[PDB]
């Protein structure tokens, strides 16, 4: 009984951590380091900045009269790249992790498979995703996320009024964002996205009791209907091969 | 094994799509209402319905 | 109404004065005194209820910490601005924020630190060992790991591990730089000689313990080849890391390799946390007669003294075996490992004459430890009073509101006797019963492949004593139904359907008295459907052949014939 | 649906003898009133009940609307088929009110719908007879005095309102006005009078000027238009408050009543008050006379349908079939037009109306059949709307 | 509104077995030692001797519940 539901609660719960975590991951750096070289990557994998640390020491390791080697500082450049893409893909399994063993309902149904369903390659941020989120203008994001209460008040303000270090997600994605209570229904589980989004206020993030009521109101009305059709036939079978609309009881009702 | 009225309103307003709520009364003259999402199998023909096959409890049911 | 609720006694008769048969049953020598161990639901509730509640508390201690140490962040940042801070409040604040698992934001405050060239020696190590995040471990450790310290390294490993060793790593490195820069003979081992190096190291893998598996495993493998390689000589607490380390990966003859080098050359260096770690590493490749050996072998030297750890990890590594099954063949009669559960007061007692105090141990520990005893520890007092008729009486009672019988000897009758062997050395020899015993069925009981498949379910069985005289046979028969039976008139029985118009036909047309077909508009009917498209495959045998038209053949060229 | 209602064909059902063409008795063009099945019954039990001898499906339901309250209750107690195409729609209360209340209220209605039968029969067909030419003349005649009476009505909720606007307010004081607004229709069709005076202004200024207010309306529903002979009052009288009298249970119940509540609020959320006298104003002002069956038929706007959804669209829906008594919970009215197609049915498959041939069985099932098929078509584009 | 129509798939796989063993087959029975028995004395009223076998007994029984019995060799 109610394994639906049940196991429905947990498979949400699950969603709400990793999804949580991807906005968590977003908006953040994750520095690689190889030799004096610091690659600078946001969580959707972007490289920001590419920098030398303590020039005064590493300089002559790539000579600079020396004429530079471009192969030393490529492999080095090459190679901070890889860890901090590396810190970021084991940001994203931390996450995974974290949740698994942490929730219960998922640890019910016995299942190695939970823990790799979903890895580095399949979680979000996706980096070939990067550009879309990335290259956004901060009402674009606003919208992306769901956020339709700040982006509706960013789009009012729009009108009436007409190397750098940071990711350029930590301005719409704030800390306050990877709480799992603040996360719209829309956006948790991005796969269905397009449908989930109907069950949502027009305006607010929060689902809405009237759409949702009106959408169930609607079936159970057709249904109550189909139902009276079918017992009307059933029965009107019933006193047809019978030939009347009498039944016996059964040997257990002459007491 | 039972199930109370908690589970029945319950199910009523949050149905699951692979629960079967199935109604049981015998005599259409004393069902008057809908047990909403239910479905109608009189008692009287239990026995011989469970002994289709999916396609002709199909036809027979509905 | 309950069906174990059963006649002992005969109906009564002078059967009872002519004879010698006796009035109730002998005792059953090996049957133990029915004693009381068990505890209610409500008191089972009681505990869960009371364990969440400290679990509770103990994340609001750390929720509070955390958010003094943030806030203690956010105002050094903005109020203090442009006057710069000493660097000892900076390394307090990095220290602290690490401690609670902020290490991205320790991070950039450890950089400018080590580029004002703020850091010395020992500093270097406190910041490695603050990575570790010992404030966040003992929240883990009291809420998720339940207390267990192996299960809070393992979880500590999922706190962004990777990250976490990725700086630890570089951290090291700036302080070996750091460390060459301040002892500037010995000027080429000058910097891996001097105890600060050592010191370092031992931090490095301390922090890489708390990080996920591939770094645990990679401490006594990389980490202390690569001390080797650098020079560095190793302290106690790096042998007791590298032990550590080699144990939570469950490699038991390295781990107990190292200990034997250092009892060989080191002995009187040996602190107890080497004991401690090889009893986490047996409990975990689950080896307890070894977990066993080295608490007693610790017991027999009394120093080191034992830890109230070390009994934690001796006495959740006796839980953990007296919880395991065995296989199939030795778990017809009970589960046997509940004996080394029987151990525990005979532990407590050593902690006893050890010094280790028995209140500390996890609330989770000394409840599986007080069941324990709650099954095998009773005073002389209660001794003297366990076998009173009425206590033995009051636990069958409370057997029958359960109505679980079964095993009780005074409560049960067995009735099902196991006939003899024939042999086809003789039909005629008579066999005759020197002995009776009362064994389980599952001795003898006929093969599965000869009995009717599952029984259990299929049939509803019960035995039964006949009330009529029996002459000769036996007094009890089976009475046995299938589930499935019915009247041979069970037709008439019941109300009428509208399947009766079907009756004898083995194939009928339910499609037609069905109710589909009117409810339709559009009505397909799946069985016209497959008749044809067989019929559809039929017609694609149904070929025949046209005739061809041969021409003649020539060496020299081809012969084309025209329709005329 | 319409062939299994019939006992003929019900009887080829769940058979291994049954002739799968199915056809029936009415489909067959050349069938007189005298074979069909269904107006045997109906012959039949007029005889018994309503102790009429009827050859038509006509003189049937003429004889129907003659009949006295205990005839009428005695027929309707025999009689099972009150739905044929088993299309959920409104019915006359007869088939709610068990009992007492049952036969009460027959008492009532049958007295009422007999006078308005009689002023439909003579006055107002007079005035149908002379405009007949252009449609939509009689009732223009009309208009111009529901647009004052609208005027008036506008300025009184505009003295309740007192400068504050609608949207300002507290749900509980909106709440407040609109049951008040929906006890005032109750007691407008129990008692049959267009402005009754209610509890809930005793106030002696408001006893002053909502008396000016209450003879400013009832001085220009009584005044007699020129070009027609028959009074507003009278029209009100007769076409409306009948009609909602037929169905007095949705006024009656209290569960019935919270839904009308709702539905005044979200009406008046969105639209302005004058507005929404305007659009009523012109419900009535477009609408068609029938002269079988009375029955003046409203056009349907948006706000006619948001000020009857509890009739067409909640469930205070019955059906009674040979086969069972139910009452449908969960009926459900998904949109507006949802709600113009279920009252144009109701109004259309009325008894003896225009949109109903009644020549011969053929010709009605035709009828029937038409009006059922159109419903169905506004309800499928009804339920493709919303998501296309 | 229905935009599609579709097959329905299931995962049925019973991967797990849990098989329990119904209280049943680890009841008692009377199970017992088996020889040939060479002889019988019964005395109740009157002895009375059956000889089946005449050999070196190496086991005797005596029972002494309704009637005295000794059953030997048994």
């Amino acid at each position: 009984s109610f394994r639906y539901t049940n196991n429905l609660i947990g498979a949400l719960k699950h969603r709400l951590l990793l999804e949580s975590s991807y906005r968590e991951i977003a908006s953040r750096k994750f520095i690689g380091n190889c030799r004096g070289v610091e690659v600078v990557c946001s969580g959707y994998g972007t490289v920001l900045a590419v920098q030398l640390t303590d020039k005064a020491v590493w300089e002559s390791f790539y000579r600079k009269t020396g004429s530079l080697d471009l192969d030393k500082l490529a492999e080095s450049i090459k190679t901070a790249l890889w860890d901090a893409t590396r810190k970021i893909r084991s940001a994203k399994e931390a996450a995974l992790h974290r949740s698994l063993s942490h929730n219960t309902r998922m640890r019910a149904s016995a299942d190695l498979k939970h823990w790799y369903e979903e890895d580095a390659n399949t979680l979000r941020p996706l980096a070939f995703e990067a550009l879309k989120h990335e290259a956004a203008t901060p009402w674009m994001q606003l919208v992306q996320h769901g956020k339709k209460e700040e982006a509706a008040a960013l789009l009012k303000e729009f009108e009436q009024k007409g190397n750098r270090e940071q990711p350029p997600l930590a301005s719409t994605l704030k800390a306050e964002d990877s709480n799992p209570a603040t996360i719209p229904i829309g956006s948790v589980h991005p796969l269905f996205t397009p449908a989930l989004v109907q069950i949502e206020e027009a305006g607010g993030g929060s689902v809405s009791n009237e759409a949702v009521c009106r959408a169930q109101l609607w079936e159970l009305s057709r249904d109550e209907q189909l139902f009276w059709e079918r017992v009307e036939l059933i029965r009107k079978g019933q006193v047809a091969s019978i030939g009347s609309s009498h039944k016996r009881g059964y040997a257990d009702e002459a007491a | 094994h039972q199930v109370y009225l908690k589970d029945m309103l319950h199910l009523m307003r949050y149905p699951e799509p692979y629960t079967h709520i199935i109604d049981c009364r015998t005599s259409t003259q004393k069902m008057h209402r809908w047990v909403p999402h239910s479905l109608w199998l009189p008692r009287d023909e239990v026995e011989y319905a469970l002994q289709l096959s999916a396609d002709e409890f199909l036809d027979m049911y509905g | 109404m309950l069906s174990q609720n059963v006649a002992k006694t005969t109906v009564p008769s002078y059967y009872m004065i002519r004879t010698n048969l006796p009035h109730r049953k002998p005792q059953n020598q090996w049957e133990g005194v029915y004693y009381y161990s068990g505890i209610t639901k409500r008191q089972r509730h009681l505990i869960l209820l009371h364990r969440k509640r400290e679990r509770e508390a103990h994340m609001r201690s750390f929720n509070i910490s955390r958010a003094s140490v943030l806030q203690r962040l956010e105002q050094l940042s903005g109020d203090r601005k442009q006057e710069s801070l000493p660097p000892h409040v900076r390394l307090d604040l990095a220290v602290r924020l690490a401690q609670h698992g902020l290490y991205q934001q320790a991070t950039p405050i450890v950089d400018e630190l080590h580029h004002q060239k703020a850091l010395h020696a020992g500093h270097y190590a406190l910041l490695i060992n603050a990575l570790a995040c010992p404030r966040l471990g003992q929240r883990i450790l009291h809420c998720d790991a339940q207390c267990d310290p192996a299960l809070t390294y393992k979880l500590l490993g999922d706190e962004n591990g990777e990250e976490r060793a990725q700086e630890a790593y570089r951290w090291f490195d700036l302080a070996l730089t750091s460390l060459a820069v301040d002892c500037g003979h010995f000027v080429p081992y000058l910097p891996q000689g001097t105890a600060a190096a050592s010191h370092i190291t031992n931090a490095l893998m301390r922090t890489l313990l708390t990080c996920g598996y591939t770094h645990v495993a990679a401490i006594p493998d990389s980490v202390y080849d690569r001390m080797g390689s650098m020079g560095i000589s190793p302290t106690i607490s790096t042998y007791e890391l590298v032990m550590l380390a080699l144990s939570l990966q469950g490699n038991m003859v390295e781990a107990e390799s190292i200990l034997s080098f250092l009892r060989s050359h080191h002995s009187e260096h040996i602190t107890v946390e080497s004991f401690n770690a090889l009893l986490l590493g047996h409990r975990e490749a689950r080896q307890f007669d070894c977990c066993d050996a080295i608490w007693q072998e610790l017991v027999d030297r009394r120093w080191p003294r034992a830890s109230p750890l070390t009994a934690e990890l001796y006495l959740r590594s006796i839980m953990d075996h007296a919880n395991t099954p065995t296989s199939e063949p030795l778990q017809s009669f009970a589960n046997i490992n509940v004996v080394e559960k029987k151990k525990v007061p005979l532990v407590l007692a050593q902690m006893d004459e050890l010094g280790v105090p028995r209140t500390h141990l996890s609330r989770v520990l000394m409840d599986e430890v007080e069941d324990s005893l709650r099954k095998f520890q009773t005073y002389r007092s209660r001794f003297y009073e366990w076998g009173r008729a009425v206590k033995q009486f009051d636990f069958i009672e409370f057997r029958r509101r359960n109505g679980w019988l079964y095993d009780l000897h005074l409560m049960k009758c067995t009735t099902k006797q196991v006939g003899p062997l024939r042999d086809f050395n003789d039909p005629d020899a008579v066999q005759g019963a020197v002995a009776t015993a009362e064994i389980p069925a599952f001795f003898n009981e006929r093969p599965a492949w000869e009995r009717p498949p599952l029984e259990e379910t299929l049939y509803v069985t019960t035995n039964k004593e006949r009330y009529d005289d029996v002459r000769g046979g036996d007094i009890y028969y089976d009475d046995t139904r299938g589930l499935h039976d019915r009247s041979p008139t069970w037709m008439n029985e019941v109300p009428e359907t509208r399947y009766d118009r079907l009756y004898g036909v083995n194939h009928p047309d339910i499609a037609k008295i069905g109710i589909r077909r009117h409810l339709n508009v559009e009505y397909v009917n799946r069985k016209e459907v497959v008749e044809r498209d067989a019929a559809l495959m039929k017609k694609t045998l149904s070929s025949g052949r046209r005739l061809r038209h041969r021409v003649e053949s020539s060496r020299t060229h081809r012969n084309a014939g025209s329709l005329s | 649906r319409l062939r299994l209602s019939r006992r003929t064909v019900a009887n080829y059902v769940g058979l291994i003898n049954s002739p799968e063409v199915f056809d029936d008795e009415s489909d067959r063009p050349e069938t007189r009133w005298s074979q069909d099945t269904f107006f045997r019954e109906c012959a039949y039990l007029s005889e018994k009940f309503l102790k009429e001898k009827v050859s038509n499906m006509q003189q049937f339901e003429a004889a129907l609307k003659r009949a006295s309250p205990e005839a009428y209750l005695a027929f309707f107690d025999a009689f099972q088929q009150q739905t044929q195409t088993q299309i959920p729609l409104p019915s006359p209360s007869v088939w709610h009110y068990e009992g007492e209340r049952r036969k009460q209220w027959a008492e009532k209605f049958i007295s009422i719908s007999h006078k308005a039968q009689a002023f439909f029969k003579d006055v107002l067909s007079e005035d149908v007879k002379k405009y007949q030419e252009v449609p939509g003349k009689l009732l223009q005649k009309v208009k111009p005095v529901l647009a004052d009476v609208g005027k008036i009505l506008v300025k009184r909720h505009e003295r309740w309102l007192k400068g504050r606007v609608w949207t300002s307010l507290t749900e509980e004081e909106r709440e407040a006005y609109c049951m008040k607004e929906v006890k005032r229709q109750q007691m407008q069709v129990e008692d049959g009078e267009f402005d009754p005076m209610m509890e809930d202004d005793v106030d002696d200024t408001e006893l002053e000027e909502w008396q000016r207010e209450h003879d400013a309306i009832m001085k220009l529903m009584n005044s007699p238009i020129d070009g027609l002979h028959f009074t507003t009052l009278e029209l009100w009288l007769h076409t409306m408050r009948c009609e909602e009298l037929e169905t007095e249970h949705i006024y009656t119940s209290a569960r019935v009543r919270a839904i009308q509540v709702a539905a005044r609020k979200k009406l008046y959320d969105t639209t302005s008050y004058e507005e929404v006298i305007q659009a009523v104003v012109e419900s009535i002002a477009r609408g068609t006379l029938d002269l079988g069956a009375g029955v003046l038929r409203p056009h349907f706007n948006e706000v006619w349908c948001q000020l009857n959804y509890a009739k067409f669209g909640s469930s205070t829906i019955t059906q009674h079939t040979t086969t069972s008594r139910r009452q449908l919970l969960f009926f459900h009215a998904g949109s507006l037009k949802d709600i113009a197609a279920t009252a144009t049915l109701y109004y259309a498959t009325k008894p003896l109306s225009n949109s109903l041939d009644y020549a011969s069985p053929y010709k009605y099932r035709r009828s029937l059949i038409t009006l059922c098929s159109n419903y169905g078509v506004e309800t499928a584009y009804t339920t493709q709307r919303p998501l296309l | 509104m229905f935009l599609i129509h579709f097959v329905h798939y299931k995962t049925i796989l019973q991967k797990y077995t849990f098989k329990f063993k119904h209280i049943f087959l680890s009841i008692d029975k009377y199970n017992s030692l088996f020889f040939n028995i060479s002889g019988i004395l019964i005395w109740l009223n009157i002895i009375h001797i059956n000889i089946i076998l005449i050999k070196y007994s190496f086991f005797i029984l005596i029972n002494n519940f309704e009637y005295l019995i000794i059953l030997i060799s048994t």
